[PDB]
RNA sequence: GCCCUGAAAAUGGAUGGCGCUCAAGCGUGUUACCUAUACUCUACCGUCAGGGUUGAUAUGAUGCCCUGACGAGUAGGCAGG
RNA sequence: AAAUAUGUAAGAAGUCCUUGUUACUUAAUUGAACGUGGACAUUUGAAUGAAGAGCUUUUAGUGGGCCAUUUUUGGUAAGC
RNA sequence: GGAAUACUGCCAGCUGGGACUGAGGACUGCGACGUAAGUCAAGGAUGCUGGCAUAAUGGUUAUAUGCCGCCCGUCUUGAAA
């Protein structure tokens, strides 16, 4: 929906006279702004508790800056889409650079083949695979060879103006 | 009498120590919100600090401002937006916030897009968009006497007086925002930045509550 | 007869706020700001990065 | 557009200036309305406005009333002043000497009020001695009593005295009057 | 010849024009219906009281 | 044909109750009634003498008129475009004392009660009712409730 | 999921047409860009509303002036010409 | 037993203390209606708004409607 | 262990270029700079140049171009039909 930013919050419901400080939960969310994050959370935890927004308070909000930003990290995650007859599941797994960055480029991909919007499509957990070959679906694992190498054929130049004089090549 | 050397000498002797005044109150001002928020900002690196999170207290007032037009407006949200002075579209008004002001802002959002201001743009609103009440009869803020002659017996003795009190929200506060003239504003000037205006902010549209994002928006309209 | 809107046209802003005067010399909208050493807590960092 | 909470272009319902086109009567008006916008006294205004009404709304006031309003307690001496026309009433034999302000005193109030030591007076002639009232008594005559107001708005069970021409028996007192003939109204 | 047998559309719009009048009661309102006994009471707990009134102040 | 009778679409209505059938207690007799006193209406089915129109129930009115055995209500109907003052005569089984009320009398007392301590000490009379007021700032704590992390449960279909 | 079979009608005839296929098709984000009698600021016309203006030589106080908000519309009403 | 909708109240025609009248009622100046003397005033006692509030007379035209979201009836369905 | 950078927000921070308008028609209002006289960007424009000086600007008219625009009155839920 816009460049994503991971985000945790924590709820505490509210403090009854008889029960001050219940459990201040947490959830991992994924989502663009803040605005946003806060109304995931309480989307979330009415599904698994019998608080709702009314029902609570959001303690803090934090974003995660990656440790290593720079590093290409492997990626395995899981996915519930409200498809059109249903529900399924599915290990998707794949590396771009980080969480962030892999969030994104799943939600294109998702909604590019099983045409599942942003609204209809539940992120389970995203972990990063720590040793290789781990891995199971042949595409991730296929860019895992030792000193990998192809070329880029019929390379297409960005013309400026509207007319050209040489007949340009495609050679790269 | 004369009305040469006696009168106008102490009427300007008269309007400068008003000046003074309100330069001495600007100075209790302007610690005051200094030390705002270098304690609510030390104080959430305290919480951390501490082994604990600071939950600050939510924002007493919201800037809201209506986005659909006039036609095809359902009985009962019409009648909530005429009580709450925002008739044009592309209208603001300081709403202060409270459950029993809250419902209706629930009860109005598919035709407005609110959110909590930032006093930098409580500053250039008043400033730019000030509109005094003086027997209806609408006419601009400019001069820091008009407030003194219509709102003096509540106090408020200077511009700078009513910009703190629409944001603090002061003890009289109700007709303090009901003295200004609805906010009258322009169309954003970089764009609303959504293709369809109607959806829901969380659903990448504009109306609905926005919380801080409803201040880069106010600033491309004033 | 015309509206002068404060900001610019600094005349105008100068029957306004006395108090634009004296801001202007100190700047106070770009005052520096004083460090400190609270460090955060231990126990809040492994939170944050718990999966 | 602009949502309209109240009726735009709306008239203010009053009367500005007088319809009778009097070249005297707009006279009057030329100088109250000097001392109702510059005197700051509520008699005035209400001298004013009560002046641009019209004959109806200016019912002729009886010389007995006035004689009311002076053994009213404590104004034996205050002056009496009403808009419209003064007339005279066969019932009444003392009158105080007194001071009656008026616009047209009728030849019975011309002559009664004169012979018990008071004086007929024009608006004019208070305004040099009161300009803002002082000591001053205003009083309307009888509004609801006209012949007309009688029969506005009746209905069934309200007995409002309903428009006819000729008046007693075979006119209006058949079914719909009696219980004996149909119902009772 | 079928025509329209009966609707309640606009009917609110209508009425709502003129602001839906409160019922205005006023000050001592109307004695009708009121127990005659004790109207025959009300009769002459005003009158007894009238002259009391009027005697005790002079 | 149609029917429009007195007592028409009166089927879950005016029925007494379940499991509370039978004659009525005693205590909805024994209340005093004074002209001038804020009430409401419910429909008693057990006696239908003095019993009200489908139309009043729950509606609330004015009592002004006290008999024998009955009492008069006055309600503010609302017919065509306008309200018009109904005037109702009702026993005393099918009324009962609205203590929405009641509440207000102590509220009376209770802001005389403090107008008393008000002066005594000085000012600081803040009798009007505030609303809900936004929550102020506050701090949680840590020790001892540490934050549980949550996920959304895959789909199993559990049937 | 797309596409394909399923899928047959009558003056030649359509996503508006040309056309377009790592497309100008499909689903998803990112910005930048063009505008209505919509909003903003200004002048003017009119209406309404709220106000100031007898001081005389020298012309109108059923006049002069100031401020603010509005302006759609059949049946229909009233007003100024 | 919901959601939407809906009735009433948020008070100065109000409360408290002493007291009178009444042919009603009461065993009982004991009750019920209203006043007599004193206290409570501008946070006088929920929020927001109020191109002012209320009231009267007169009459043109109008009494073939249709469409859309939402709920629903008849008919398989209909631009019914 | 140490910063910088990225993102967001603020400045009564400094500026460069372009476009429309300049309404009102003595003085009389709040201001700023100077102890001082006075000045100003403060209740809405002035200063200096030039060419023509009369069909040159401009109006009307005819045609051409870009775009838009279906014969009125009438009943009628509904018409250009």
């Amino acid at each position: 929906m816009a460049h994503f930013k991971e985000y945790q919050v924590i709820g505490r419901r509210l403090p009854t006279e008889s029960v001050p400080e219940p459990k201040l939960f947490r959830m991992r969310i994924f989502a663009s702004n803040e605005v946003i994050a806060k109304s995931r959370y309480w989307y979330f935890l009415q599904k698994l508790h019998k608080v709702k927004k009314a029902s609570g308070e959001i303690v803090s909000i934090n974003q995660i800056n990656e440790a290593h930003p720079t590093k290409v990290k492997n990626f395995g995650v899981w996915v519930r889409y409200d498809s059109r007859s249903g529900t399924h599941n599915m290990y998707k797994e794949i590396r771009d650079v980080s969480r962030v960055a892999a969030v994104e480029t799943l939600y294109q991909d998702m909604a590019a083949r099983h045409r599942a919007r942003f609204r209809s499509i539940h992120i389970l957990k995203v972990a990063e695979i720590e040793k290789t070959a781990d891995v199971k679906r042949q595409y991730v694992k296929q860019f895992l060879t030792k000193d990998l190498k192809f070329p880029l054929p019929h390379r297409v130049q960005k013309s400026t103006k509207t007319f050209s004089y040489k007949r340009p090549s495609t050679f790269y | 009498a004369e009305q040469v050397a006696a009168e106008r000498a102490a009427r300007k002797a008269a309007n400068k120590e008003k000046r003074a005044i309100i330069l001495e109150r600007n100075a209790a001002y302007q610690k005051e919100y200094e030390t705002a928020e270098r304690n609510i900002i030390q104080a959430k690196r305290d919480a951390k600090a501490a082994g604990s999170y600071y939950v600050e207290a939510q924002h007493k007032l919201v800037f809201v401002v209506r986005i659909k037009g006039i036609n095809k407006i359902p009985p009962k949200p019409r009648k909530v937006l005429q009580l709450l002075r925002l008739t044009r579209i592309n209208s603001g008004t300081f709403v202060k916030v409270t459950k029993a002001t809250l419902e209706l802002l629930k009860l109005i959002e598919p035709y407005v897009a609110y959110g909590y201001p930032s006093y930098s743009t409580i500053r250039q609103l008043v400033y730019k968009r000030g509109f005094g009440k003086i027997n209806k009869q609408r006419v601009p803020l400019s001069d820091n006497a008009i407030i003194e002659a219509n709102l003096g017996k509540y106090g408020i003795l200077s511009i700078d007086d009513l910009i703190h009190e629409i944001i603090t929200v002061g003890p009289h506060f109700k007709q303090a925002n009901n003295f200004l003239w609805p906010f009258k504003l322009s169309n954003p000037s970089g764009g609303w930045g959504v293709p369809r205006k109607f959806k829901h902010f969380i659903q990448g549209g504009s109306f609905g509550n926005r919380e801080e994002f409803i201040n880069k928006l106010v600033k491309s309209m004033n | 007869v015309l509206k002068k809107n404060p900001l610019k046209n600094k005349q105008v802003l100068l029957r306004l706020n006395p108090y634009a005067k004296v801001f202007a010399a100190e700047k106070l909208g770009s005052k520096k700001a004083e460090k400190t050493g609270t460090k955060p807590a231990a126990v809040f960092t492994e939170t944050l990065k718990h999966d | 557009g602009i949502d309209h909470t109240s009726k735009q272009h709306k008239r203010s319902g009053h009367r500005t200036a007088p319809k009778s086109d009097n070249v005297y009567l707009k006279l009057l008006v030329k100088l109250y309305t000097f001392l109702a916008r510059r005197t700051d006294a509520p008699f005035n205004k209400v001298v004013l406005k009560a002046l641009f009404l019209s004959k109806i709304n200016r019912p002729p006031v009886s010389v007995s009333r006035i004689a009311r309003a002076l053994k009213q307690e404590g104004a034996a001496n205050k002056t009496v002043v009403v808009v419209g026309t003064v007339t005279d009433d066969a019932r009444i034999f003392e009158f105080p000497k007194t001071t009656v302000a008026a616009l047209r005193f009728t030849a019975g109030a011309r002559a009664k009020i004169v012979k018990a030591g008071g004086e007929c007076i024009t608006l004019d002639q208070l305004a040099v001695r009161a300009p803002k009232g002082q000591n001053t008594l205003i009083l309307r005559g009888p509004r609801n009593s006209r012949e007309a107001v009688r029969h506005f708005g009746m209905g069934p069970h309200k007995g409002k005295a309903p428009r006819i021409l000729s008046t007693g028996r075979k006119f209006e007192r058949a079914r719909g009057r009696r219980r004996s003939k149909g119902f009772k109204v | 010849a079928k025509s329209k047998n009966h609707t309640a559309h606009n009917q609110t719009r209508k009425a709502h024009r003129n602001g839906i009048k409160k019922p205005k009661t006023y000050k001592y309102p109307s004695l009708k219906g009121v127990d005659p006994k004790f109207r025959r009471n009300h009769k002459h707990a005003l009158h007894g009281t009238a002259k009391a009134l009027a005697a005790a102040k002079k | 044909g149609k029917s429009h009778g007195y007592r028409s679409r009166t089927r879950y209505m005016f029925q007494r109750d379940f499991r509370k059938h039978g004659a009525v207690h005693l205590s909805t007799y024994l209340k005093v009634y004074k002209v001038g006193d804020i009430v409401d209406i419910k429909a008693n089915g057990s006696i239908q003498k003095g019993m009200p129109h489908k139309f009043y129930q729950g509606k609330t009115g004015v009592v002004y008129n006290v008999t024998k055995s009955s009492v008069g209500v006055i309600i503010n109907k609302m017919v065509g475009n306008r309200y018009l003052e109904k005037r109702l005569n009702l026993r005393v089984e099918h009324i009962k004392h609205s203590k929405c009320r009641q509440e207000f009398l102590e509220r009376v007392k209770a802001n005389a009660a403090k107008r008393a301590e008000a002066k005594a000490q000085g000012v600081a009379v803040q009798l009007k009712r505030q609303p809900a007021q936004p929550r102020e700032s506050r701090i949680v704590s840590t020790e001892g409730n540490v934050p549980q992390t949550l996920a959304p449960v895959p789909y199993e279909t559990f049937i």
